[PDB]
């Protein structure tokens, strides 16, 4: 995960706007209709139908709100990303038995969400140095699969 | 395969996006240079200094064949023929780089569209963008 | 698209493979799982240690939807609907895989048909399992 | 490159027995025709329009051999992958314009190759390891891409 001080600058400075809750929200409940095969995951949620029926799903909300929780305590860890994720990535393999690929589609996602919410202010630069956080983050979550 | 409803939130969108698509062409071009540095190396006779005026006069070329997809969007790999050739027989590009592209277009429009950048609009647009990249793949072999 | 040659080259390997279609599906299937460990958690329910019975069966399925679709390689969408209802309503494996098991497919053929795994050959095994991979995948969404 | 002591073990002995010049030649030449558009970096090297014309090309042989024998210098140097090619990955991006995602398509035929040629002795296990060698020189390769 190499960063450049510029780099983390900007993503440190933009995440400060972020309201997690609902970009949590936001970020999940797209990943499941924009990929909907990603739903072979939820089936205890209830109704995933239609979009507004994933977007609006209380379930929805609260995964996505705890799931952008352990992303942002992420950000405070920048440099040492496995060992932060470590015990998160054990539990999605051993237990939850979640393909990673899928963290990358959220990842995307999550800068589509970004980039819908900040517009102009997520500029090429600062998307750049966002990938680079996802996919490390990414890595970071795979990174005890076995 | 798109849907009734796929085709009609991608005229609506693409329409909005009316004539910014040169402009969000070169964006998604600049987007697609520094978030994945590889694919710089498919324009090395390019000037990608910011603001350079080839990526702008190639935005505007991806985005007219862009919407011309959408205008013949129940024909789309007859009217992309010509491109699928060139990308095929020219330029060979590698496949996941369309991935790339069409990612870096999703961000852009995403960006300047707030209001029609729903969800199943997202989803519409992004099968919308693999059609794109699959027909202008599917002569490489 | 495949040609007449691809379309002869894959009866040909295929027919030689004859009688260890079941066997070289559960070792391509082995082969995966230790080199692509990502595989696994598709089949948690599985006990994955070698020469298991569940991998067994599973190789001689695998290697019979092939074959059915090498017997079909003009009407593979129509001869394998069903399969790929199956994967896009149910089992929902990302496409990455397909590429994975494939590849593995490919080196379990090139290490038991020495002879036939020719270049040609195998530019042609591999368009075959590009389609059939796509066939699987075309009703994900 | 977190190899294990058998798998490098794996590697190693088995590397011992491979006639270079031929592996590399038929590595070279089958992605040039399983992969056809990989011929674009290939304009020079003469007639390329069939399998036979590949495969009996000399030039084609000749940069195949020098191909893997940078590969092979690369395996006694497995505790430092990136120090090994990083010149050589400066090359490929700035003077050679190379997609590196070229260098998992080699990796993979590479590996078919081997199979081909030694058939029983590369057992899963063994290709388990190549695999990681394979991804690992490729990562490498692609590590001072700017
Ligand atoms: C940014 C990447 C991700 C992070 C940081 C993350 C984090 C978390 C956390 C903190 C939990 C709760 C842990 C617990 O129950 O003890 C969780 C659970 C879970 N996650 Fe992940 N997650 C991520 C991505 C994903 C994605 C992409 C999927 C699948 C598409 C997924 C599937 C699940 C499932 C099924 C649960 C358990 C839900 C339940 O309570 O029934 N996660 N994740
Ligand atoms: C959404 C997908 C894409 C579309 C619609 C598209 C369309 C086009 C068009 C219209 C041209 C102009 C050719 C002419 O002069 O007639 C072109 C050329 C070109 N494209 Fe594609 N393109 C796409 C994706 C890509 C990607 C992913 C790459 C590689 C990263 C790429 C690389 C090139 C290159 C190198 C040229 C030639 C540039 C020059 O030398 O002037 N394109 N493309
Ligand atoms: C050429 C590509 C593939 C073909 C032709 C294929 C074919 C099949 C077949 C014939 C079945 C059995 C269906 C039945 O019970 O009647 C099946 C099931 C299954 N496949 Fe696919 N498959 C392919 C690739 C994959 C991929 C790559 C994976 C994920 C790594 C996968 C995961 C599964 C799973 C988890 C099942 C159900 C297993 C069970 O519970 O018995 N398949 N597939
Ligand atoms: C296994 C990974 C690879 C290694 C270790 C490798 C290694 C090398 C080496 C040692 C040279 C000699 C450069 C010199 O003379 O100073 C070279 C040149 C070259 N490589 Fe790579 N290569 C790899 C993969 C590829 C790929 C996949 C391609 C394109 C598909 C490629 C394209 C080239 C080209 C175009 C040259 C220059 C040829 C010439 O002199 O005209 N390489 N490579």
């Amino acid at each position: 995960m190499h960063l450049t001080p510029e780099e983390k600058s900007a993503v440190t400075a933009l995440w400060g706007k972020v309201n997690v809750d609902e970009v949590g929200g936001e970020a999940l409940g797209r990943l499941l209709v924009v990929y909907p095969y990603t739903q072979r995951f939820f089936e205890s949620f209830g109704d995933l139908s239609t979009p507004d029926a994933v977007m609006g799903n209380p379930k929805v909300k609260a995964h996505g709100k705890k799931v952008l929780g352990a992303f942002s305590d992420g950000l405070a860890h920048l440099d040492n990303l496995k060992g932060t994720f470590a015990t998160l990535s054990e539990l999605h393999c051993d237990k939850l038995h979640v393909d990673p690929e899928n963290f990358r589609l959220l990842g995307n996602v999550l800068v589509c969400v970004l980039a819908h919410h900040f517009g102009k202010e997520f500029t090429p630069p600062v998307q750049a140095a966002y990938q680079k956080v996802v996919a490390g983050v990414a890595n970071a979550l795979a990174h005890k699969y076995h | 395969v798109l849907s009734p409803a796929d085709k009609t939130n991608v005229k609506a969108a693409w329409g909005k996006v009316g004539a910014h698509a040169g402009e969000y062409g070169a964006e998604a071009l600049e987007r697609m240079f520094l978030s994945f540095p590889t694919t710089k190396t498919y324009f090395p006779h390019f000037d990608l200094s910011h603001g350079s005026a080839q990526v702008k006069g190639h935005g505007k070329k991806v985005a007219d064949a862009l919407t011309n997809a959408v205008a013949h969007v129940d024909d789309m790999p007859n009217a992309l023929s010509a491109l699928s050739d060139l990308h095929a027989h020219k330029l060979r590009v590698d496949p996941v780089n369309f991935k790339l592209l069409s990612h870096c277009l999703l961000v852009t429009l995403a960006a300047h569209l707030p209001a029609e950048f729903t969800p199943a609009v997202h989803a519409s647009l992004d099968k919308f963008l693999a059609s794109v990249s699959t027909v202008l793949t599917s002569k490489y072999r």
